[PDB]
């Protein structure tokens, strides 16, 4: 009404324990719970929502591609589509296999011998996508006369091992089985 | 209680770390708890409940 | 750091009288012939070395590299190409 | 009698000095934990994160070892 | 970089007889080719001024020097937009290329760097 | 008080396009900013128009672009205008960044518009690329593969991110439809950032070719620079017309008129002329992660110019040594461009590496050193 | 002076979402403005996402 | 609408015996139900002030009246946000509901309307 030093009555609102740590802590428990549910909610929202961009159910459909081998002459490479990625199938000659078995495994970005790669020396089966950034190497070209990725100039071997250029790994080998000796499934 | 404030709440770094770790725990336990609850209220209805026949 | 009209933030100016004439009163192309020939020659001459030096050097470098590359993929360049790979 | 005040200038850079920064080292620690916890929480859904991180945790790790029965899996 | 840095380094060079013998002629040629004198600038007109420190140094200039600086910048701006160079009395002669600003900025920065140093003092 | 000043909305327009006080001596290199604005407007107009005719589905995308060329009235114009303006956008943006580097526009007090600008430059690259992919020709599909595999560089999570960005195991329909969505979106984000870097610049105002303050002598943006910007608008449209109407395919790769075949990549892989410099950088480095880092770093390293330029003087008008260094840097960036489109063969492999080292050494070594020495030469030389 | 006030970009954000002086007695009907902002954000997020899938 | 309009029209009504007999009682109940007095406002506190004319009128208020107006608006804003009504002395009693502002705005507008009229005078 008049004196400004008589603070208005605040007793209906004032907490007696206002200066305790228990008092602050309770309010922060509320703010923290709200932060915790916001964080759980955010994570759930972002996770579920962004998953729309992951491969849809219709895309996730597996191939099991079967290919003949009678067709394929010596000294040739085929390209079989499998899961949209190309599969290089080369019918390697005896002297090609020999050439592959030569390179000391020691000096190979990705050290592997042909024996590890093929399950049958006459059937180099690889996922024909370059391990650098993902082009498909042009076969028979190169400098190690296997495959050469034209995109950034990485050279693969007759084992499809990387020899020169940015590609870090050797051309991946799919899971393939010879059901017959004349047909493989991938 | 002062101690609890001092450890987990006083530093904002600590408080945010606590909230995110709590969100982790909550997220994992809530998922599991609702899964069990959802299976109990829809008991015998869901594929997992009739799957055994096949 | 820059203000606006009226308080642009110039240190106080005093003693500069600026005069100009109306665009309608001036010939916009007065002395254009003189400028186009003599002024542009002046400005070009003064900047010429800053363009000529790097262009000529990188054109030389490109020329040498493209000539070597061409030569490596001839029959004569077989051996030098085999060494390069 | 004292002839001159006795002090050194501590090395400093962009107005940070080692005394001050050393007091904040713990706090970066906690914020790094918060970033670690938070980042790992964000990618808890990523299958690789479960496979390689979360399923390896003792006791708790069984939360992320879930196999879909091959009877209910079209893929 | 700070003007202090530039000035101290320049003084190190001018001290060393060998260094000055080889650097002073280089720097004089550099300045001739720089060609700021052909727009009637003094070297110091070209120092970046959009900085707390420099704004403070420029406020410390005597009114005379300050007014003349404004004029040289206006005049140079006019040469620039016309694509002309200074002629006659507008060309800065080597004797007129005085470091009018360097003393002011060195004082500004001296204090600013002392302030930074003393903010980091440790009682022993 | 004038309505243009009174009304809050008009006052914002006024402050940008009419009363904005500009230095009186900006030269023609200050015109790229408005050309990039014009490119951005052309791209939005032609782009939204192509979006009315283009089908994002992979089975139809390439054919919808042929339908645009062949059946839509003026479709040829709209398509070539969109494609060619994307090239002009990059000429103008390299010109604009060139101008900024030469005249020290990146120095205080303009580090913020510069740094926002560096992000606009990255967004333009991603926009233009995402737009390249939508044709779904041979280069389009392969470009998609490579860009979406740059995240494979990122260890562990990398491979999974790749699959997530493709929405598949390979670039296919999913990828093409999400590139369409984002290519439509990205330009509006880019226009936001373009606006933001102007708002950041509005605190300091434009730099000028002398690098001195212009606070002493300002000119209203209109009529002076409005009419000055028309000259380049018409000069730009002359160059635009020569490409769009007379040689619409000069700036294009033939291979993009082959529909995407995921089984072959063309033996002659050469990206857009404007990505060539960074592509040569990527080829130079023989490591996966290395190559990617270097390529991104070639853009991100522009962010450090504010630090590594130690000059007390803004820009290169008055620095003969810096101008020469800048000339060699620019020519090296053009050499990288050239090396981006030769075959990966001797001797250009080593040359490309040397040019890559020179590119980075400009920011890390030469600029800091030259700028230090010229500081000293100005001081000693004028005593 | 506070960064949020000094920096031109932050200052625009500040003027809208932080320091913006509002009347102290706005009731719940003043909340629709921000809900419309939230709807607009949801629509952009879900919309752009549907555009990634829609033909 | 202008306050002048409202005031002149009100005066036409109060003049006419019939009109006042039927309108004054209506207007008094309208004001009771309006309920601005329950937030401690005088009628005049509710007049829109974001116009040139009203700003001028408010600047013309005597300091006392002006300070009291600020207080009533602050207090009413506080009632509003608390969703409380005035009680006791805060409720505006009919005798306190004085048209403190009407004389000032009528003078402002009188001049503004004379100005408009005289801007359109024709020498005969
Ligand atoms: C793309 C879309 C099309 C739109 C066109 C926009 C291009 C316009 C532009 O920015 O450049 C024109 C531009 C004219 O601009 P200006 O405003 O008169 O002067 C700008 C220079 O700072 C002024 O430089 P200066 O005064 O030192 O004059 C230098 C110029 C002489 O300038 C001329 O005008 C010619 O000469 C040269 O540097 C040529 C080198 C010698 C070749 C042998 O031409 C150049 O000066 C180009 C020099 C680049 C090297
Ligand atoms: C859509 C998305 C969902 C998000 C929710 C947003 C809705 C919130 C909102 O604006 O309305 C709540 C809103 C609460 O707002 P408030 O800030 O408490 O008071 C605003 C009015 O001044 C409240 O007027 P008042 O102080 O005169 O209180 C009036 C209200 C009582 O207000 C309440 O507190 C309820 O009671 C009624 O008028 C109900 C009509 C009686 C029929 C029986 O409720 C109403 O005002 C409902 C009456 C509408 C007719
Ligand atoms: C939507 C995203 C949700 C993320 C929030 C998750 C964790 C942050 C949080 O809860 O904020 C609490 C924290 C702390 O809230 P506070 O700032 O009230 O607490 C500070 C006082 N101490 C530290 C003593 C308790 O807020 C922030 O740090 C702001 C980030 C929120 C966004
Ligand atoms: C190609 C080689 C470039 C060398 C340029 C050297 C300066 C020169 O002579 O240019 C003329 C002019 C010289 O102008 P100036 O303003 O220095 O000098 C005007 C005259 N004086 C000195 C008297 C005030 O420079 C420019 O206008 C340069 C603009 C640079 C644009 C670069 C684009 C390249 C894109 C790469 C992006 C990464
Ligand atoms: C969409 C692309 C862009 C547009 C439309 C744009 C537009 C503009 C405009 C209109 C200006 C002011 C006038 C001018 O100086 O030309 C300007 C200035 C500037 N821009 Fe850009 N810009 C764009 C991209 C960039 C990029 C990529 C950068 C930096 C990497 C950049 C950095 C700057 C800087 C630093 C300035 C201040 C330069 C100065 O006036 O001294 N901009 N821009
Ligand atoms: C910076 C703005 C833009 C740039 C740099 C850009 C760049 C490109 C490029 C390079 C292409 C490949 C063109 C070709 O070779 O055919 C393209 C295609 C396309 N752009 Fe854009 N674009 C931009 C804005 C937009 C916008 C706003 C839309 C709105 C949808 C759009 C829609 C398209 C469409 C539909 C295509 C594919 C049809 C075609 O190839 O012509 N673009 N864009
Ligand atoms: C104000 C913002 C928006 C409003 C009010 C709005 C409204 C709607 C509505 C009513 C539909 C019909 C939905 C249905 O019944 O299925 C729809 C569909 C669609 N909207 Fe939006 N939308 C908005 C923003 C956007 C934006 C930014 C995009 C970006 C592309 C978008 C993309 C779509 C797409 C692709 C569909 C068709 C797919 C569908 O029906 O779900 N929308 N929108
Ligand atoms: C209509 C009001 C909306 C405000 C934004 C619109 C545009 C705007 O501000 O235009 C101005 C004309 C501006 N030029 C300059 O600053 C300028 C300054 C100095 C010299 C010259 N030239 C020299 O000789 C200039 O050209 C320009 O071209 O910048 C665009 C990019 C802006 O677009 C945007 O940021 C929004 C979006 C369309 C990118
Ligand atoms: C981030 C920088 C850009 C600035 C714009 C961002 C948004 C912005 O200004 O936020 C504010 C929070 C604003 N609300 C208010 O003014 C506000 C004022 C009084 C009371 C309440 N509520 C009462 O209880 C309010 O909520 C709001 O919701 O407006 C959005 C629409 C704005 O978005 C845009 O316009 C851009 C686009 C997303 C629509
Ligand atoms: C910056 C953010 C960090 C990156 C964000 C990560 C985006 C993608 C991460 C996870 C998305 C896919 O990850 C996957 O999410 C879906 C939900 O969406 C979960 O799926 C689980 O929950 C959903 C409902 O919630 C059920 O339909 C499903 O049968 C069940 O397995 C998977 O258990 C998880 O493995
Ligand atoms: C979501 C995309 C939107 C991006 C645009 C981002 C910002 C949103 C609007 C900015 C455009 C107008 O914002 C502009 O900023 C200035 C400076 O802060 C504001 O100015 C406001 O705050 C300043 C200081 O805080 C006061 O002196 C002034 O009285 C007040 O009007 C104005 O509100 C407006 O003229
Ligand atoms: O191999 C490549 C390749 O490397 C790029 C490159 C070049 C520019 C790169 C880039 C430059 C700068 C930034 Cl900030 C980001 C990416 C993007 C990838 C392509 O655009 C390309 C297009 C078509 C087929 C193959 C390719
Ligand atoms: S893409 Fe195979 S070499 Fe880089």
């Amino acid at each position: 009404g008049k004196s400004t030093y008589k603070i208005p009555d605040f007793t209906p609102y004032l907490k007696k324990d206002r200066n305790t740590d228990a008092n602050r802590l309770f309010s922060y428990f509320m703010i923290g719970s709200f932060g915790m549910l916001s964080a759980a909610g955010a994570k759930a929202t972002v996770q579920d929502f962004l998953s729309n961009m992951s491969a849809s159910a219709d895309v996730l459909a597996m191939a099991k591609v079967e290919v003949k081998l009678g067709a394929i002459p010596l000294g040739k490479n085929v390209i079989i589509k499998w899961r949209g990625k190309p599969i290089f199938i080369r019918h390697r000659t005896s002297e090609e296999i020999e050439e592959a078995n030569e390179v000391n495994v020691a000096t190979l970005r990705d050290p592997q011998t042909d024996d590890e790669r093929v399950q049958k020396p006459e059937w180099l089966v690889m996922i024909g996508v370059c391990t650098h950034l993902g082009c498909v190497p042009i076969g028979e070209a190169g400098d190690f006369g296997g495959w050469f990725c034209p995109c950034h100039g990485s050279h693969y071997d007759i084992s499809g091992r990387i020899r020169r250029g940015p590609a870090p790994l050797n051309l991946e080998i799919p899971e393939y089985d010879f059901a017959d000796a004349e047909t493989l499934v991938i | 209680a002062t101690t609890f404030y001092n450890v987990f709440v006083k530093r904002n770094s600590a408080f945010v770390a606590t909230i995110l770790a709590s969100a982790f725990v909550f997220d994992m336990t809530f998922e599991t708890a609702i899964d069990n609850f959802w299976d109990r209220i829809n008991a015998g209805k869901q594929w997992k409940d009739i799957r055994h026949k096949y | 750091y820059m203000g606006w009209w009226g308080h642009m933030g110039s240190p106080p100016q005093k003693g500069i009288a600026g005069y100009t004439i109306s665009p309608f009163a001036a010939r916009p192309f007065a002395g254009v012939v003189h400028a186009a020939i003599f002024n542009t020659f002046r400005r070009t001459k003064n900047q010429a070395l800053f363009v000529i030096l790097p262009v000529s050097f990188f054109y030389y470098v490109w020329t040498q590299a493209s000539e070597k590359n061409e030569w490596l993929y001839t029959k004569a360049g077989r051996h030098e190409l085999a060494k390069a790979l | 009698y004292v002839k001159k005040p006795s002090y050194k200038i501590v090395p400093h850079f962009l107005g940070f000095n080692i005394p001050t920064v050393s007091k904040w080292i713990p706090i970066f620690g906690i914020w790094g934990a918060a970033a670690g916890i938070g980042a790992l929480f964000l990618i808890e859904g990523v299958p690789r994160t479960r496979q390689d991180i979360l399923s390896k945790i003792p006791i708790i790790g069984e939360h992320w070892i879930r196999e879909i029965p091959a009877s209910d899996n079209p893929f | 970089a700070s003007i202090t840095s530039v000035v101290k380094t320049s003084e190190l060079i001018l001290k060393s007889p060998l260094l000055s013998k080889i650097v002073v002629p280089l720097a004089k040629t550099y300045v001739k080719f720089s060609g700021y004198r052909q727009l009637g600038f003094k070297m110091n007109d070209l120092i970046i001024e959009e900085t707390p420190n420099m704004q403070l140094a420029l406020r410390r200039l005597p009114p005379t020097e300050s007014y003349d600086r404004v004029y040289r910048l206006i005049r140079a701006t006019q040469f620039s937009l016309s694509h002309k160079l200074a002629t006659g009395n507008d060309i800065t002669k080597p004797e007129e290329d005085d470091h009018y600003l360097i003393p002011y900025i060195l004082d500004v920065e001296a204090e600013a760097f002392e302030k930074d140093a003393l903010d980091n003092l440790e009682v022993v | 008080m004038a309505l243009r000043k009174k009304n809050s909305l008009l006052n914002m327009a006024n402050s940008y396009v009419l009363d904005s006080p500009q230095p009186s001596n900006l030269n023609y290199f200050w015109n790229f900013g408005s050309l990039l604005a014009l490119c951005l407007v052309i791209q939005l107009a032609t782009g939204i128009t192509l979006a009315m005719h283009y089908t994002s589905h992979a089975s139809l995308a390439f054919d919808s672009v042929e339908h645009i060329m062949r059946d839509v009235n003026f479709g040829w114009f709209i398509r070539y205008a969109h494609a060619n303006t994307a090239s002009f956008f990059f000429i103008c943006i390299y010109a604009h960044m060139g101008r900024n580097i030469y005249y020290g526009s990146y120095k205080t007090p303009r580090v913020l518009p510069w740094s926002i600008g560096v992000i606009i430059f990255l967004l333009l690259i991603i926009t233009a690329f995402m737009g390249y992919v939508l044709v779904f020709g041979q280069m389009s599909l392969w470009g998609a593969t490579v860009i979406c595999n740059l995240v494979s560089a990122i260890p562990w999570l990398g491979e999974d991110i790749v699959h997530f960005l493709w929405g598949g195991f390979s670039v296919g329909n999913p990828t093409l439809q999400r590139f369409f969505a984002l290519h439509y979106l990205m330009p509006f984000v880019l226009a936001v950032f373009a606006l933001l870097h102007l708002i950041a610049l509005h605190t300091a105002g434009s730099s000028n070719p002398l690098g001195i303050t212009s606070n002493v002598d300002k000119l209203s943006m209109h009529p002076y620079y409005s009419f000055k910007d028309l000259i380049t608008v018409f000069a730009f449209l002359l160059m635009f017309t020569l490409f769009v109407f007379f040689s619409p395919d000069k700036l294009g790769h033939p291979d993009n008129y082959i529909p995407a075949n995921p089984m072959v990549t063309p033996a002659s892989i050469v990206p857009e002329w404007y990505l060539l410099p960074f592509y040569a950088i990527l080829r130079a480095i023989p490591d996966k992660l290395g190559g990617v880092i270097a390529m991104v770093a070639a853009i991100l390293i522009l962010l450090i110019l504010p630090i590594v330029d130690r000059s007390i003087i803004r820009g290169n008008a008055f620095k003969p040594i810096s101008k020469l260094l800048f000339g060699f840097f620019i020519c090296n960036f053009l050499l990288l461009g050239v090396l981006g489109q030769v075959h990966i063969e001797p001797p250009f492999i080593v040359l490309g590496q040397i040019c890559t080292i020179f590119y980075f050494s400009y920011f890390l070594i030469l600029l800091p050193m030259v700028s230090t020495i010229e500081n000293i030469f100005f001081y000693i030389g004028s005593l």
